[PDB]
RNA sequence: UCAACCUAUUCUCAAACUUUAAAUGGGUAAGAAGCCCGGCUCGCUGGUGUGGAGCCGGGCGUGGAAUGCGAGUGCCUAGUGG
RNA sequence: CCAGAAAAGGUGUUGGUUGAUAUAGACAGCAGGAUGGUGGCCAUGGAAGUCGGAAUCCGCUAAGGAGUGUGUAACAACUCAC
RNA sequence: GCUCAGGGAGGACAGAAACCUCCCGUGGAGCAGAAGGGCAAAAGCUCGCUUGAUCUUGAUUUUCAGUACGAAUACAGACCG
RNA sequence: GUCUACGGCCAUACCACCCUGAACGCGCCCGAUCUCGUCUGAUCUCGGAAGCUAAGCAGGGUCGGGCCUGGUUAGUACUUGGAUGGGAGACCGCCUGGGAAUACCGGGUGCUGUAGGCUU
């Protein structure tokens, strides 16, 4: 049976990736973030202090506690028949923002700013993303030339 | 023979450093414990006070760190010290002093706190620090960044530290390593640093030669004598560069003189120039080695 | 004409004695070095240990110093005249730096001590050029670049024009 | 006293080699992969015939060695001495495990290293021969006894490559006057038009 | 006398029948674990 | 000459090798608890009614992918654990 | 699933690939030649094409191999290529 | 404050290997141990000063029943280096 | 056009060699009295300005190595789901969707933030 580590199988999951060893970055370090902040994890074996567990490495959560170089949020680990709001202390160099809530607030701006405008004038929009149609009909312009013909190889043993 | 270490699986592995670092010009650990804010602070500014000591001036800036770049807020040189009356010996201690006494009060001049934190009027070259008063916005604080300087005793770097906390910056210091400080017994007398601070050693240097050989005085100092500085109008003289520093210590720009746009360096050739080179060499090798045949 | 920034001058010439055990000769042969150049030399220790030679680890075995500028020409230009200013071309490694051994000190000009006996040295002359300290200062260190090198051929023409000395093949 | 061939047969562990982690593994039966006159150039050989298997199965060591003494034994009768080159195209690195009893039974059921053993997919190249072109029914022949020594099934394809290289056959003698391929024995060198043209200029000297 | 040793064949099936259920997030959490001088100063800037 | 060595090539591999690197898969987001203003409180943070946080007050509905469906919650508990 | 079979073969029979040679008259079949230098050289005890090691060309030729086999102490004799 | 493993060229005895000098050197060294990760103006080596290996209440992670112990993670109140 | 100081992303920036650098800079450089530190003012620290772009550095070049980005390899390898498909098996073919990596052949060779110069 397994050890119970807290570091078991972490060989290629916590390593940093090709030619990109060595000192951090420091945009990493001077990052911001306020509670309420979606934040994705993911650990990095050149800092040890603040370690994240293996459990959460490409999990997202949210930020309720900053600290002085660590951040505490709150991931859903989910364990066997249940799914636990759990909260952990991250430093902060293992942790960085999500842009999945960026899309979401790029297009509440943006569709907020488009009810504001077209209110007065009339019109009514479409506001729902619509998924993507079947393709409607359309005239295939053969400009000219015949349609060239396809026709199935011969076998030939290459090896 | 041997083998060649320096191979392709030696550059297809090789990792290079940050760019600063391969040029060697900044120290990533340093500046790591030195730029990061508290992530509780929240966006605070912090703030260093950057001196790095150039073969001919001598360079202080104030920065707070982004994570574009650093923005520094307020500069001041050494060869601005002409403007005020340090005419020559623009890299000694004393230059570093002003320079200090300069990068000070212009910032405080640009955040209007001038009247507000005079701090050391007169020098005195003992221990002070900016204590913030009640009631008035508080004293402008910040940290030194002195870079690769080998911070012993008698640094420049903490000359313009000294500059600065006269001029009234709260940073944080101690009189160990300003010149006055004996390693032997660990105490600090303030009138040696006062010498320093009013370049006494440099006077007591060209007494010196002047008193003991003469053609080794002019070969020592010669811009001093072009620009007839003797030994005993020293002091006076930076006390006369304080005065008019701290009286004045706005910086007015040097207007944009348009260019008349002529380029220094040979651009950057294309691939059909270049393509055109190999087979103009590729026809030149083959013709010259048929007629040599 | 050529720019006058190239003239190749001697960085440091470095002695060393190695003994090869520990206390009274070396101290005694620290004592000669120290007669010889005019400074307080420095004391190597062995790094691993070898039965062969008699030698442990961190035992100090040998003695050695630098010296540098006029007296430095001048100790070289000593071991010059005992060695007769002839060198072979095989003392010249190739950084352009060079150096011989000297089998025993009177030969200098030392005065004799039967307390202190006879000691061979090394001499090596590590060479340069003005613009060497880019290599080794702290701040912008950087690489010395390829056309200010100083070679095999370039230093022993720089000692046979300047020493005039002759370098014998093999 | 070694198992038949039928037991260690098929693929079916992952592939445990002679490793810091099994030790004490018996050497492999062949050793010699080359043969016959290896130190021939690409242009005295033209011809090349491919052994190549059609079965995702295991080959063993002994098996290799005894179809390549098979091929060559008719080869120096036929082709003569020293007329053709025979390179086995596997080397066996696979190694199998045997439990041996003597009365404990399956526990502690882990085996000690019997032999080596190679591993071969759809397709690939166990025995080549390059010899010259009138020579083709020898090569035809020799692969053709040499089956009969590996399990499963093998089939028999003369390639449209210059012997032992990567280029096709019509037009490596073109490439070759036109100096884009280098001779230096048994391979050959391609000269791409990426280096330094100090390169192209000696090739062109 | 075996016996077979761990098992997690059935376990998907049994949690599924009642539903693996997310945790039901609600207005106003908590401010357990909060670092406790931003909480003083919370709990005076409620005072005052 | 024959070896080692060095430089370009070449044959075959790796669960405890790896530059690359899928498919299937795993988190998060897809709003009214959200935006946008205005003003107070702070002993925390502070060049700077700075920064953050907590409050009050007001205005915004086209309920912001598809599909499908009533949900949430608390007790007591048998059998099972080859 | 699943309850029995492989390598290897077949001028049984059916399709398919590839290459030959044939009205300058092929493949069978039946008949006629299958010769000189020469019994080629080493070699063997004897090796005359016919056990063996390398060679392995000419004359005359419509054609004949310094020989495919049966043989012979070895030639003779037969047979084949052609 | 320095750079390591290894290699090249030199230098009295000295050599395959004692010591000195230069040059190359992305870690091929070292970090107490098993292995994996991590690390170059360092986490390695050499120095200087020391005792945060200390006093104290909570929170959290890890195994987990989401209980202990062990180990660990950010804090917070002192006293310190 | 460009440099310095502090930088962000950290090779499109590295590495090897060669050519050219006006101006201000940046350097090499000249020294050891004071501060400081060494066997040695070589390094570190300090005081300067006679000389010089020789080197660093900057720009450019190399049918350059590398790196970055494409094409090919290839709808190949692998693959989700399916069959009372084939095959003695090993394995393979089809349907429904997804879909790579070398070798080989092209292109590119730092962008840029704050402050301060220079190009009168
Ligand atoms: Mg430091
Ligand atoms: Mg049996
Ligand atoms: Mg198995
Ligand atoms: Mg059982
Ligand atoms: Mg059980
Ligand atoms: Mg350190
Ligand atoms: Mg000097
Ligand atoms: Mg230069
Ligand atoms: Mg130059
Ligand atoms: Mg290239
Ligand atoms: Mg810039
Ligand atoms: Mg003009």
């Amino acid at each position: 049976t397994n050890t119970k580590g807290k570091r078991r199988g972490t060989r290629y999951m916590f390593s940093r990736p090709f030619r990109k060893h060595g000192v951090v970055p420091l945009a990493t370090y001077m990052r911001i973030y306020k509670k309420g902040d979606i934040v994705d994890i993911k650990g990095m074996g050149t800092v040890q202090k603040g370690m994240p567990h293996k459990c959460y490495h490409g999990k997202t959560g949210r930020v309720y506690n900053v600290t002085q170089h660590a951040v505490g949020i709150v991931v859903n680990k989910q364990v066997k028949g249940k799914i636990l709001a759990k909260r952990i202390n991250v430093r902060i160099e293992h942790i960085k923002h999500s842009k999945s809530r960026d899309s979401f607030l790029k297009r509440v701006k943006e569709n907020d700013q488009k009810k504001k405008e077209a209110k007065e004038k009339g019109t009514w929009v479409q506001l729902k993303r619509q998924p993507a149609p079947p393709r409607e009909a359309h005239f295939v312009r053969t400009n000219g030339k015949e349609p060239e013909l396809l026709e199935p190889i011969p076998y030939e043993f290459m090896a | 023979f041997v083998k060649v270490v320096k191979n392709k699986a030696y550059f297809k592995r090789y990792q290079v450093k940050f760019r600063r670092r391969r040029e060697g010009k900044t120290d990533y650990y340093a500046r790591k414990r030195l730029v990061i804010q508290d992530k509780n602070k929240y966006n605070t500014p912090k703030y260093r006070m950057i001196v790095r000591v150039t073969n001919r001036d001598i360079i202080c800036q104030i920065a707070y760190a982004r994570i574009e770049g650093d923005m520094i807020v307020c500069a001041a040189y050494a060869h601005e010290l002409p403007k005020y009356g340090v005419k020559v010996g623009l890299t000694n201690y004393a230059a570093a002093y002003c320079t200090g006494l300069l990068l000070a009060r212009r910032l405080l001049n640009r955040f209007g706190m001038d009247k507000i934190y005079e701090g050391q009027v007169e020098v005195t070259g003992d221990e002070y620090n900016v204590e913030s008063i009640d009631g008035q916005p508080g004293a402008f604080t910040c940290y030194l960044d002195a870079g690769l300087a080998r911070t012993t005793t008698g640094n420049k770097v903490f000359g313009a530290l000294k500059g600065a906390v006269d001029g009234g910056l709260s940073i944080p210091h101690s009189t160990k390593r300003f010149p006055g400080y004996d390693s032997e017994s660990k105490e600090f007398n303030a009138e040696v640093h006062r010498k320093h601070i009013m370049g006494q050693n440099v006077a007591d240097y060209m007494r010196y030669l002047m008193e003991e050989d003469e053609d080794a005085y002019k070969k020592q100092f010669s811009q001093y004598i072009k620009n007839n500085v003797t030994p005993d109008m020293m002091e006076e003289m930076y006390k006369k560069a304080h005065a008019a520093i701290r009286e004045n210590p706005v910086y007015e720009k040097k207007p944009k003189r348009e260019v008349k746009k002529k380029r220094w360096n040979r651009p950057k050739m294309s691939l059909a120039q270049k393509k055109d080179r190999v087979a103009q060499k590729k026809a030149s090798f083959l013709r010259a080695q048929e007629r040599a045949a | 004409k050529e720019n006058p920034m190239r003239e190749l001058r001697i960085r440091k010439l470095c002695l060393n004695i190695c003994v090869g055990e520990s206390g009274d000769r070396l101290t005694r042969a620290a004592k000669v070095l120290e007669q010889l150049t005019g400074q307080t030399p420095v004391f190597s220790k062995a790094r691993y240990t070898v039965r062969s030679f008699g030698i442990r680890r961190n035992e100090k075995i040998a003695v050695h110093c630098t010296v540098r500028g006029a007296k430095a020409e001048e100790i070289l230009e000593k071991g010059l005249k005992v060695r007769e200013y002839e060198l072979r071309k095989n003392n010249f490694s190739d950084t352009g730096n060079f150096g011989f051994g000297i089998q025993e000190h009177i030969d200098l000009g030392i005065k004799y001590d039967p307390s202190i006996g006879i000691y061979g040295l090394d001499f090596y002359v590590v060479l340069g050029r003005p613009g060497f300290s880019i290599a080794d200062k702290k701040r912008r260190t950087g690489c010395i670049g390829a056309k200010h090198r100083i070679s095999k051929e370039e230093a022993m023409r720089w000692f046979q024009q300047k020493y005039d000395g002759i370098i014998l093949p093999g | 006293g070694r198992r038949p061939a039928r037991c260690y047969r098929y693929c079916k562990n992952k592939p445990y080699p002679k490793s810091r982690f099994c030790r004490g593994v018996p050497d492999a039966k062949i050793r010699i992969f080359d043969l016959g006159r290896k130190k021939a150039k690409v242009d005295e050989f033209p011809l090349c015939g491919h052994m190549v298997s059609d079965e995702y199965e295991q080959l063993s060591s002994e098996a290799l060695e005894a179809a390549r003494i098979c091929a060559n034994k008719y080869m120096v009768k036929s082709c003569g001495k020293d007329g053709f080159h025979i390179r086995v195209r596997l080397h066996p690195f696979h190694v199998i495990r045997i439990n041996k009893m003597l009365q404990t039974g399956m526990r502690g059921a882990f085996g000690k290293p019997q032999g080596t053993v190679a591993r071969v997919h759809i397709g690939q190249v166990i025995m080549s021969i390059r010899t010259k072109l009138q020579n083709k029914e020898h090569v035809v022949e020799a692969l053709r006894r040499a089956k009969f020594k590996f399990p499963g099934r093998q089939k028999i394809h003369i390639s449209k490559k210059w012997g032992f290289t990567k280029f096709n056959a019509d037009e490596f003698e073109d490439m070759v006057a036109e100096k884009r391929l280098i001779p230096d024995g048994c391979g050959v060198k391609y000269i791409p038009n990426r280096g330094p043209l100090d390169k192209w200029r000696a090739l062109h000297s | 006398a075996k016996s077979k040793n761990h098992t997690t064949h059935n376990q998907s099936r049994k949690w599924h029948r009642n539903g693996i259920k997310k945790p039901r997030s609600q207005r106003y959490e908590s401010l357990k674990g909060v670092d406790p001088k931003f909480l003083r100063n919370m709990r005076f800037a409620k005072k005052h």
